[PDB]
RNA sequence: AUAAGUGCUGAAAGCAUCUAAGCAUGAAGCCCCCCUCAAGAUGAGAUUUCCCAUUCCGCAAGGAAGUAAGAUCCCUGAAAG
RNA sequence: GGCACCUCGAUGUCGGCUCAUCGCAUCCUGGGGCUGUAGUCGGUCCCAAGGGUUGGGCUGUUCGCCCAUUAAAGCGGUACGCGAGCUGGGUUCAGAACGUCGUGAGACAGUUCGGUCCCUAUCCGUCGCGGGCGCAGGAAAUUUGAGAGGAGCUGUCCUUAG
RNA sequence: AUACGUUAAGUGGAAAAGGAUGUGGAGUUGCUUAGACAA
């Protein structure tokens, strides 16, 4: 596992605490993330460098080693820099608006679609055609962004819908 | 989705994968999406 | 000359078995034998020589493989199209006592005496049982 | 949940304000009494036991008299439980009157349906007759008992037997009027049972 | 709670990948919700209330006899048959 | 169709009627992928058996064609389900006739008109309804719900919006 | 039961052409710290 073997530098502003049963808590300026890992993995912290060690070269271990390493890296990056996903509303009359904590989507349905973010996730609407999902947990930022995109996934005849920023929507010619 | 006994690359961009103990082809071309069945 | 146990001679102990982390079938086969009295040298086929068994932590019984999802408990109501089904996961969550009872019942003799032997089984979801009065000993499974 | 026990008096009709003619069932429900409060601690579930219709002392027994003693009421002919009610609202001995309901409120009405005695498959199960002519000797019989292969009749082959006398709930009936003076509910439409039979009127479960 | 399907994060396999660990979503279908029966559920459950510890043999075991609360026979009937 | 293994001291045979029940290779409705999917429609494949799945004309018919509907007018199994449940139009006794073949008696998966469908339910099974005992005293009520059954279909219009 | 392996499919405990980075054991061979392969 090239990925697993890679060493993780912890920024000065992030504290990683290893608790019982391979539960790692990572604290930084943007918040705290706690996660339990598989017992077999050996997570060491030495001189601000996090290292992950696999007990054997068994299929499961080689896979787990890379995953554990990647998740810990995402936790450290998440509490320091955070994760942000950007969505672009493409369509005539398609608009996003923030109502308190709720995202309100007007995407050509007979009713507005409201999305309530989970705890630890902020939704920003910098423009009526742009939505930014921000948070510490990469998985959660991704899940919510997918939830938003699902309201009206991009269609191919005119690319209308909610897309990821920079998403190459496959296009078919109509008439 | 093509559900067929013979799942194979149709083009060069097709990629054979395994999900839930089922052989599949994923591709950027959606016509080439295949699942063994 | 071969001695035969009878209702006068037989003396039944109470045993507690903890089901926590035990494989359903492996626990069941040992309990079934205890209920039958196969562990007693006075074992007699035509009478119930076995011991009473309390099972606690029945919800914490384990199944190997994908049996939680894929092991199906069928029953038929005797009405047309009356086959009902529950998964092992559904059984363990909602009907853990029935799950153990079903496992053990299938391993006991069939007939009047086998049905009588099953009456000495008592299965419980959690850690506690109400048979303090019967003064039950802990029984570790041999395995 | 709200509820009350009454007797079915009969049917009549009422002109609404807009001039529509509504068929109504009249239910006379003299004040019900809470005889007992069942609790999750004692009984394993929450319910109130309503007593209705004062019985003569001769027709009562010592078990009955002792049971109604806490409520401080005469022995009751009809006793039924309501579940899903607010336990703190009720107390033993409290009267439950028809004015718990109001006009416009949607109710479910439970009663025992009228007895029809032993009835054939045509009446009981709504089955079709065979032909009345064209050589037919098959009029009101219940049809084939089933296929050959099982060597037996399946359960649920519907046959003649005792019809009616079954508990029936009719859902989503409207209260037209509540006569608190005469202890009457006027309910729109028809409800199960003979005149004088016990009717339970409850707030609608689907509302 | 799921099916097909759609995913998120994610390595095995520096990438990619809905899957291996982990986390979602998703059918008139499944389990409930709604209606009815139901403790012979011999695993015979629960709650409230009532009666109250009688007289005889028989060494006791047990049996017999009057009864209590309560119910029935019989009778008037129908909303039941 | 092949075979000739059960039944010739009899296992009634087509179609309809009555009553269904099961499979899913799904006709409709529900959820989807791909589309040579602009939309409205469709095509194709995947999941799905919960419920639903028409009245007529002709013919003994099944089938089929046709008329008019329908969301749809599914395909199969159950002794080509069901005659001790019904029918008996057809097939398949005795009468008669036509064509045809035969010297003839007669014969014909050729046709035609007419032609007896028995049974008081013992057992299991099915649907109802009682009696008994049980349930560690005897009673009167109210009940929990293991478990079981039922229900489960769908159109059109208006609005969103020309 | 013992010992050493294999299988993750309840395969075991029905079914073929064909399809497939399933996984175990052998062997051949190209390229590679004169820096491969991935990015
Ligand atoms: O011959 C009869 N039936 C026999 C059994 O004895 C059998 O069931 C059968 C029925 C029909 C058939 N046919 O149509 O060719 C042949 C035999 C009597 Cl029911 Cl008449
Ligand atoms: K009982
Ligand atoms: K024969
Ligand atoms: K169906
Ligand atoms: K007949
Ligand atoms: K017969
Ligand atoms: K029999
Ligand atoms: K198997
Ligand atoms: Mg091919
Ligand atoms: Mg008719
Ligand atoms: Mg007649
Ligand atoms: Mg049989
Ligand atoms: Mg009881
Ligand atoms: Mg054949
Ligand atoms: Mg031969
Ligand atoms: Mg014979
Ligand atoms: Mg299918
Ligand atoms: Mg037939
Ligand atoms: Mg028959
Ligand atoms: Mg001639
Ligand atoms: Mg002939
Ligand atoms: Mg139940
Ligand atoms: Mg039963
Ligand atoms: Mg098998
Ligand atoms: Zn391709």
């Amino acid at each position: 596992s090239r990925v697993g073997k890679k060493l993780l530098e912890i920024p000065s502003d992030v504290t990683v605490t290893l608790n019982d049963n391979n539960t790692v808590a990572v604290k930084g300026p943007k918040g705290e993330l706690t996660r339990t890992f598989h017992p077999d993995m050996e997570i060491k912290v030495e001189d601000n460098v996090l290292t992950v060690a696999r007990p054997s070269d068994q299929k499961e271990h080689r896979a787990l080693h890379g995953t554990t390493r990647s998740l810990l890296g995402n936790m450290v990056e998440g509490v320091s820099k955070g994760f942000e996903r950007g969505l672009e509303l493409v369509g005539v009359g398609y608009r996003a608006s923030k109502s308190g904590n709720k995202l309100v989507l007007n995407v050509g349905y007979s009713h507005p679609v409201e999305i309530v973010p989970e705890e630890g996730i902020e939704i920003e609407v910098p423009s009526q055609t742009k939505v930014v999902v921000k948070g510490t947990d990469k998985e959660r930022v991704g899940a919510i962004a997918a939830n938003i995109r699902a309201v009206r996934s991009p269609e191919p005849y005119k690319g209308k819908g909610i897309r990821y920023e920079g998403e190459v929507v496959r296009r078919k010619e109509g008439k | 989705m093509k559900v067929r006994p013979s799942v194979k690359p149709i083009c060069e961009k097709c990629k054979v994968i395994r999900r839930k103990g089922k052989v599949m082809v994923i591709c950027e071309n959606p016509k080439h999406k295949q699942k063994q069945g | 000359t071969t001695p035969m146990a009878n209702a006068s001679t037989i003396e039944r102990k109470w045993l507690v078995v903890d089901a926590a982390g035990k494989t359903l079938g492996r626990l069941s086969s040992e309990v079934a034998a205890i209920l039958r009295g196969k562990h007693k040298p006075t074992y007699t086929p035509h009478v119930d020589t076995g011991d009473h068994v309390i099972i606690i932590n029945a919800e914490k019984i384990e199944l190997t493989g994908k049996k939680l999802t894929d092991k199906i408990y069928y029953r038929h109501t005797q009405h047309p199209g009356g086959l009902k089904s529950r998964t092992a996961l559904e059984m363990r969550t909602n009907y853990p006592e029935k799950m153990l009872e079903l496992a053990i019942k299938g391993m006991l003799p069939k007939g009047s005496l086998g049905r009588q032997m099953f009456k000495k089984l008592n299965v419980y979801r959690g850690s506690e049982h109400p048979h303090e009065a019967q003064k039950p000993e802990v029984y570790e499974l041999r395995g | 949940t709200k509820g009350i026990l009454g007797r079915k008096i009969g049917m009549t009709q009422v002109f609404a304000e807009n001039g529509d003619l509504i068929p109504v069932t009249v239910i006379e429900a003299a004040p019900n009494v809470v005889l007992q409060k069942k609790t999750a601690e004692n009984d394993g579930y929450e319910a109130i036991q309503l007593g209705f219709d004062d019985k003569r002392e001769k027709l009562s027994n010592k078990p009955e008299k002792g049971h109604v003693a806490k409520a401080e009421t005469a022995p009751k002919r009809f006793v039924k439980e309501l579940r899903g009610v607010e336990m703190d609202a009720y107390e033993v001995g409290q009267e439950v009157k028809v004015e718990i309901f109001s006009a416009g409120e949607i109710v479910d009405v439970t009663g025992v349906s009228k007895g029809k005695g032993f009835q054939g498959a045509i009446k009981r199960h709504g089955q079709s007759r065979g032909p009345m002519s064209h050589g037919s000797r098959y009029h009101r019989r219940p049809g084939s008992m089933g296929p050959v292969d099982p060597n037996r009749v399946f359960k649920g082959k519907l046959l003649p037997g005792r019809m009616g006398g079954e508990q029936i709930t009719v859902q989503n009936l409207e209260i037209v009027k509540v006569d608190a003076e005469r202890n009457l509910l006027l309910i729109k439409g028809n409800v199960p049972g003979a005149k004088k039979s016990l009717i339970t009127v409850k707030s609608a479960v689907k509302s």
